[PDB]
């Protein structure tokens, strides 16, 4: 009887401007998007089949190297972190700013995608790594050279950082939907690669673990989770490629939120999409940076 | 009744209309941010959540 | 205030109105992100390009077709893997491979041994880096079976003034021969034959000592110079030292060209050199060493 | 997060 | 330079 479509009139005006403004942030950057960004990487000398090699050479600062696993492929540009624990690290993923989008299909996760690396504000080479995927097949052909070590760093929006170490890790090709194997595992973040996430309990807690999992994007279910309902694939809810089981307890290729903490209302699906890990922060809240480097175990 | 019915609609369509846009922001703030990587610039810009969930435990409200 | 309730009928349908309307600009909205998406695909474009054509040396390359200086792959005949240079053709159909490069003192030149096996410093298609390609690299294109290369040395002073040094049979031994430079003779330029060495009136024998040819490459933490003391150690370089040089173009970068003694903690000339041309004490602006086959030196 |  |  009292005051309502007060209340319900006052909104739909609010949202129908909110609309309006939308519209335009997404009709300004499609302008921008007419053009593209740009870097100049100048190529250092130094070369070998990976950073490990490299700075065995004398490669000893962080930035773009060239690198060529093996004489059968070309080589291609890689970013090479050479201070962090003893350096020798190629970084196969990196997520720092949401500059990249990470919600792609099968073959762009198959070839690799994202920035490499960018220039270091008044330089000619690229010292600063950008947001990237190395490349299933990359990844796979590093792995499968000898045993390799897995090294994942992440902090939070407040500079809090924790690491996932993982003494053996490997990559199957694509005949094997990129099958993933981790063990020899330590550090701070929590082991959510192989036990899961630790704030679930039996059959919950081992549906989200990734090791043995095969790949899977959103145009591609390999997942441990089985359905009729083709929008039932954790790709396609939990945002872009990765081991996902049933679903997972780490998903560092996630829509990346700006300011950490994110809720059920704001994830496209209502899952907990983004730079999840789980084992350290909960499921809703995006690490601020996230990144994956391997290098030659010894 | 006739109206009452009516109303009874707008108030779980409002509130419907509120939880998707407040998403539609946050895909939105996601998708320009992703195209730092990638075109000439990136539109400089700021979600306000606030301004969603106020009229949200405001919606809340009148439905009671 | 609180209107009529026959006011409800028509406040009802207002709201109904606008939220479907709402709605449908959200499903439009909706897919001009999805064409948004679309286009926020691609990388930044990287302005530095490596080109496709392939071969044995820089050479090889502008004899298959190759005109623009830039950066290449070549793999030698006894190369394990092939590797990234810096190519210069002219409108001549000449490939120079370049080896060596100053010219804004950008990089710093004290390496050690591993450091110039492997090389170090950027390569630039515009070549406008400095560098050193490696000593294994630079022993593997020169010592290609029945392939006489020679080596041409440039120079540019801080006035705009540029001189060359030619070498025939330009070579470069395997690491087991501490990767040892050789040449046939002088083959002639304005730049002077620095490498013959260069009589510093310090002693009778001042030329011999400061003689390249037959040397051996030497780095503070591998000595093979003949001197009891370091010379790759005190000049802070390294290089083909003898006792210890006439032409040293990988010494201390030195702003201005002009330097002295004082500017050194020890006291000697380590700067870029080339006695033949300049003082001891002129350091160049712009220095570049490049080889490709004799044949293709001026008939 | 899982799907139970 | 040389070294005497
Ligand atoms: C496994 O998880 C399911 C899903 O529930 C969610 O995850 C739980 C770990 C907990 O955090 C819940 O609050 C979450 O909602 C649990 O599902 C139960 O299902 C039954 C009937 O289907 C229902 O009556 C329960 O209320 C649900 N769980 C509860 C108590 O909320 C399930 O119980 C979990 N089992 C394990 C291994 O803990
Ligand atoms: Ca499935
Ligand atoms: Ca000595």
């Amino acid at each position: 009887i009292p005051t309502n479509l007060r209340v319900l009139r006052s909104i739909l005006e609010n949202l129908r401007s909110k609309i309006q403004k939308l519209e335009s942030d997404v009709s300004a950057q499609m302008e921008y998007c007419r053009t593209p960004c740009t870097v100049s990487c100048n190529i250092p000398v130094v070369s070998g089949k990976e950073c490990e090699e490299i700075i065995r050479k004398g490669g000893e600062t962080s930035e773009m190297y060239l690198i060529q696993p093996d004489s059968s492929v070309k080589p291609y540009r890689v970013y090479c972190d050479m201070n962090t624990e003893n350096g020798g690290w190629t970084v196969i993923q990196n997520r720092q700013d949401g500059s990249v989008d990470f919600g792609r299909k099968w073959d762009p996760y198959k070839q690799g995608f994202g920035n490499v690396a960018t220039n270091t504000d008044g330089k000619n080479y690229c010292g600063l790594p950008g947001e990237y995927w190395l490349g299933n097949d990359k990844i796979s052909q590093l792995t499968r050279m000898g045993p390799t070590e897995l090294l994942i760093e992440m902090e939070d929006w407040k500079g809090d950082k924790v690491k996932a170490h993982y003494g053996g890790f490997t990559v199957q090709n694509e005949a094997n939907k990129y099958q993933i194997s981790v063990n020899k595992y330590r550090g701070t973040a929590g082991n959510a690669l192989m036990d899961g996430a630790s704030q679930l309990m039996g059959e919950n807690r081992t549906m989200t673990i990734h090791n043995g999992m095969f790949f899977s994007t959103y145009d591609r279910d390999n997942d441990g989770w089985l359905t009729s309902d083709p929008r039932k694939q954790c790709s396609k809810e939990d945002g872009g490629g990765w081991w996902y089981n049933r679903c997972h307890a780490a998903n560092p290729n996630g829509r990346y939120y700006w300011g950490g903490q994110y809720t059920w209302d704001m994830a496209k699906h209502g899952t907990d999409d983004g730079v999840v890990w789980m084992n350290w922060k909960g499921s809703w809240y995006s690490m601020r940076k996230m990144s994956m480097k391997i290098r030659p175990f010894f | 009744i006739e109206k009452v019915q009516h109303i009874q609609l707008l108030q779980k369509n409002v509130r419907a209309q509120l939880v998707d846009m407040k998403r539609l922001e946050v895909d939105i703030d996601i998708k320009i941010r992703s195209c730092r990587g990638s075109c000439s610039r990136a539109l400089a810009r700021e979600v306000d959540l606030k301004d969603y969930e106020d009229q949200q435990k405001q919606l809340e409200q009148v439905i009671a | 205030y609180e209107a009529s309730i026959l006011t409800h009928d028509s406040s009802i349908r207002y709201l109904q109105e606008i939220y479907n309307s709402n709605n449908q600009k959200i499903v439009n909205l909706k897919e001009k992100v999805a064409q948004l998406e679309a286009q926020c695909q691609e990388p930044c474009k990287d302005t530095v390009q490596i080109h496709d054509i392939t071969g044995k040396d820089c050479q090889d390359i502008a004899n298959k077709g190759a005109k623009q200086s830039g950066l290449y792959f070549i793999k030698p005949l006894k190369a394990n893997q092939q590797f990234l240079v810096y190519c210069e053709i002219d409108g001549s159909g000449n490939g120079w491979t370049v080896f060596q490069k100053r010219l804004d003192g950008s990089v710093d030149f004290k390496k050690n041994w591993i450091q110039y096996k492997e090389g170090f410093g950027h390569l630039s298609p515009t070549g406008t880096t400095e560098f050193w390609l490696g000593n294994e690299k630079i022993h593997l294109i020169s010592t290609q079976s029945a392939i006489p290369y020679a080596l041409r040395v440039e120079l540019e002073d801080w006035n705009g003034r540029t001189s060359t040094a030619d070498y025939a049979m330009f070579k470069v031994g395997p690491e087991a021969d501490k990767y040892r430079l050789t040449y046939a003779y002088f083959a002639g330029g304005d730049a002077g034959d620095a490498f013959d060495g260069f009589d510093f009136g310090d002693a009778p024998s001042a030329k011999f000592f400061t003689s390249h040819n037959g040397m051996q490459f030497s780095t503070w933490d591998n000595d093979n110079d003949k001197f009891e003391g370091n010379c790759a150690e005190q000049d802070g370089s390294g290089w083909w030292m003898n006792k210890c040089h006439a032409g040293h173009l990988n010494g201390v970068y030195y702003q201005g060209g002009t330097y002295s003694k004082a500017s050194t903690p020890n006291g000697y000339d380590n700067g870029i050199i080339w006695a033949t041309w300049k003082t001891r004490w002129y350091s160049m602006k712009k220095t570049t060493m490049k080889i490709i086959p004799f044949n293709r030196l001026t008939i | 997060g899982h799907r139970p």
